[PDB]
């Protein structure tokens, strides 16, 4: 199946060092082996919430370089606003039901990494269960992926519950960038 | 053009000048009727990044207490000195214990010295580098007047080191209060939930003193009469007089 | 479980009283061997491990031992207070702590020493509370900065002085 | 009133090019100590036999005003108060009563 | 606390005097930090403008109901308002609108 | 080389000293005719760019 | 390590203190037989490389 | 976050403030009897490594 | 030269007084340079120990 894919990223300052590099690193190999019939974005979050292209964009030999290139550029930003992030890549999925009908028939998938939990605007995590499922209803599902033990991994577990998903931890060692390539492996296709 | 292009030179930064003099005090100073103990240690208190106050809240539900504890937990740091030992270095105790019939507490000081607030940054290649701060403040609170729950005295693990190579961590100030327990539900299981009697200190809403770097303050107390701890024995028992 | 000496309104609802009255000692050598009392307490461990103890023989002289028993003609190891009673208290050692606050409650018998060692002390030294004064982070025309304080952390140099009274040793007759 | 702001600091303008006119970035911080002395008049004396009505603390919508406590100990429903809450009413003194 | 003790203890309150002082004043310099975002300094150069306005030369804004107090607790930091106040003019109509400004 | 080089080491900036002391001021003060108030904050003032 | 770790911190660089008093002095003030007036600017002088 | 966010701010570090006042002093004082002769030079001293 | 003005003048010679002044004394703090290797400043906080 052609796929519309997200992947919600967490740029806050714990990230600074191997996690970041990692997190590139698995980005720029996922970006490099995308089908040209996949559509996708990437959200970045911390403080402030930033999208690539605002939108589902096609999997274009010059969109997949670019995103590339933003993957490489972009730069940390302090705070963690994991509920802005997560509402966000939904929304951008969500445009597949007005905006965009033309990728209805692919498969959604959204995929967040985290090493944190939420600092920044809506840090109750009942309230962001609430707010993440109620957005989503059920369309696609939800793979949260816990960078370190520096993270409530039960509610990134529950919370992927909720969504039809999984949570996967993502253990902070040398081989990182391998361990998100697996995962995603497991839900390329 | 870099200054590495002397291989034999480093760079410099272009620091601050201090004169100051000061003293690193410690020793016991023994004479006929008394001896005067002193000892230093270098503290540290860390950076907090959120000066919240906490409620400390466990819950009860094998012994436990006769009620579930209640407290709050404070962002304020406190000095811990609450043993013989920091007092006397392993000789100077043996020379109490040899040349003196009786021990009482009579006085103390304490001088808070050196202090430095010191900011942190990234350093260039990574890590963190400090500096010394001209505008950060060491609040200092002395509760003469025993405002605030008195937590020192209770066997705790926060007192100084023994050692004097060894930097004091002050303990994290909180205390327990009463309040009013509530059944959690239908679970039976039991907390203690702050009332009318619950005392809730804040600190910063007392007048304390701010210390710049290289600041001094001293506390000094009296100890009241007490009695003499006796260093000697007995050579008979009573029951055998 | 909490063993030892201990107060509740039930087995499971207690505090520990440990270590008891300064007047009973917790650990001594008796004639052959070291005795620990049930409501020892332990200055640390030789290493969980052996405990570190005073040895109250002073104590253990005046009829104050471990398991010394009373026989009321009947046999239990409760000593009521006694009109006339003497007795000795713990003795202090090196490691002891210096005071404890009396509690401030109506009515007290014999407070003047702490059963962890050392005085009581209605009026104790007074606590010393430190912290760092926070500062604020920049706030204006940089975006996306929210609100932040500044990483700064707090040394110096604690001194304390103590002054002791000490008494004189007490002259000594024996030949020995 | 009393009106507070930064004198704004020029940045640099000389031999380096582009700089255009630029304001150092400055914020400023400190601590407002504000005291008030208030005049306080006396209680009125009291001829009543029965107890005055008692000074009551204002009362919360949850649990209790002003004490810091634990909002998971409590059946209230204040938790967006995060345990710290005001009174419901605001607190008006007028308690104890005279004649007229 | 205190509020209690006044309103037990006392029949009648007015206000007296008032001193304000500023103190522990810093201007803080702002530079990029290696490795991204910020970092902050002292200012030996920076001055903050400090101006009383005991002639009430200027519009008084305080007192009002406005959302502009200092914090009610003293563990969270003044952001003090931005001054601006309202003053009289002429309703000018905005062309065939009739709409006014 | 590096002061990374000492694992348990950081690097220092030789920042400034200022042995300055200030009050942090509050509390009520009450008297039998009067009350005296005071109370203390942090403020900020932000950057203002123009 | 970075002082990014802590997201809502900023690192700082320890700068100087310098408690100056000055005055910016403005205005006009009239008299029967005079007027004194003053005025305040900042002024800036480049920097001349040669 | 960078200071480069504000396109018309500079960084700024926070240096030291030092109010002494010096001399220039330069050029020939005539009298009768003696003429009195002043110049400055700023002078270099450069870095020996050894 | 001094030592032997000393052997030339004199017939005998003995030590009488010593002073040793520490002076100049700098604490300095030291942190990575830009660009690698390290950097130097003088500490207004850094003490030096003397006994």
């Amino acid at each position: 199946m052609p796929k519309n894919v997200v992947f919600v990223i967490d740029k806050s300052g714990s990230m600074s060092g191997r996690k970041i590099q990692q997190t590139r690193e698995a980005l720029i190999k996922i970006l490099d082996d995308l089908s040209p019939r996949d559509q996708f974005n990437l959200i970045v979050f911390s403080t402030e919430a930033t999208q690539w292209r605002p939108s589902l964009v096609p999997a274009s030999a010059e969109n997949v370089n670019k995103a590339r290139s933003f993957a490489a550029g972009i730069q940390a930003l302090g705070g963690t606003n994991i509920n802005d992030a997560m509402l966000m890549a939904v929304q951008l999925l969500d445009s597949s039901n007005q905006e965009e009908r033309l990728p209805e028939g692919s498969v959604s998938l959204i995929i967040l990494l985290t090493d944190g939990d939420p600092t920044v605007g809506e840090t109750n995590p009942r309230s962001i269960q609430n707010n993440v499922r109620e957005a989503v209803s059920g369309r696609y599902s939800l793979f949260c992926l816990g960078f370190g033990f520096d993270v409530s991994y039960a509610f990134l577990e529950k919370l992927a519950l909720d969504n039809g998903g999984l949570a996967r931890r993502i253990h902070e060692d040398s081989d990182s960038a391998l361990q998100l390539q697996d995962f995603y492996q497991e839900v390329a296709n | 053009t870099s200054v590495n292009s002397a291989e034999a030179s480093t760079g410099a930064g272009g620091g601050g000048s201090n004169p100051v003099k000061s003293m690193w005090s410690e020793g016991a100073t023994f004479s006929a009727n008394s001896v005067t103990c002193t000892f230093s240690r270098q503290f540290l208190i860390p950076y907090d990044p959120e000066h919240h106050y906490k409620v400390f809240s466990p819950a009860a539900s094998k012994v436990c207490t006769i009620s579930p504890i209640m407290g709050y937990s404070t962002p304020w740091r406190y000095l811990d000195f609450n043993a013989l030992n920091l007092f006397f270095s392993p000789l100077e105790f043996q020379h109490l214990i040899e040349n003196y019939g009786s021990i009482a507490p009579d006085a103390l000081t304490v001088t808070i010295s050196e202090i430095a607030v010191k900011d942190v940054t990234d350093k260039t290649g990574g890590g963190v580098q400090v500096t010394d701060s001209t505008t950060g403040r060491l609040c200092m609170l002395v509760d003469h007047e025993y405002k605030y729950p008195y937590v020192l005295g209770q066997g705790q693990d926060t007192l100084a080191p023994e050692l004097p190579i060894w930097v004091y961590f002050p303990p994290q100030y909180a205390y327990l209060t009463v309040g009013d327990v509530n059944t959690q539900g239908i679970s039976g299981d039991s907390k203690k939930l702050a009332s009318e009697e619950s005392a809730f200190y804040v600190l910063e809403h007392s007048s304390f003193q701010l210390l710049g770097t290289g600041g001094t303050a001293t506390m000094s107390y009296k100890f009241p009469p007490v009695p003499p701890e006796n260093l000697e024995g007995c050579s008979q028992h009573f029951y055998e007089m | 479980a909490l063993t030892g000496l201990s107060t509740g309104t039930s087995q499971n609802t207690r505090i520990s009283l440990r270590p008891g009255p300064v007047s009973q000692p917790y650990h001594h050598w008796d004639t052959d061997k070291y005795v620990t009392g049930i409501n020892a307490i332990s200055h640390g461990q030789t290493t969980q491990g052996v405990g570190r103890f005073p040895n109250e023989k002073e104590q253990l002289k005046q009829l104050q031992g471990l398991n010394m028993h009373t026989y009321f003609p009947t046999d239990q190891i409760e000593r009521p207070l006694m009109v006339g009673s003497v007795w000795n208290r713990r003795a202090l050692h090196y490691e002891s702590q210096l005071w404890s606050k009396i509690p401030n409650l109506d009515d007290s018998f014999k407070t003047q020493f702490a059963a962890l060692g050392g005085w009581g002390l209605h009026q104790p030294p007074p606590q010393i509370f430190l912290k760092i004064l926070p500062q604020s982070g920049p706030i204006g025309g940089i975006k996306s900065m929210g609100i932040t304080t500044l990483v700064q952390y707090a040394v110096g140099i604690m001194t304390v002085t103590m002054t002791f009274k000490l008494g004189p040793r007490k002259a000594t007759g024996r030949w020995n | 009133q009393i009106f507070l702001k930064i004198l704004p600091q020029s940045g640099p303008i000389g031999g380096i090019k582009s700089m255009g006119i630029t304001t150092l970035v400055q914020y400023a911080v400190g601590i407002m100590t504000v005291t008030m002395t208030f005049k306080l008049g006396p209680r009125k004396a009291t001829g009543r036999w029965n107890p005055q009505p008692g000074v009551y603390p204002p009362h919360a919508a949850g649990h209790l005003p002003y004490v810091l406590y634990d909002p998971t100990a409590t059946d209230a429903k204040q938790h967006h108060r995060h345990g710290y809450e005001k009174p419901e009413e605001l607190w008006t003194a007028k308690s104890r009563v005279h004649p007229l």
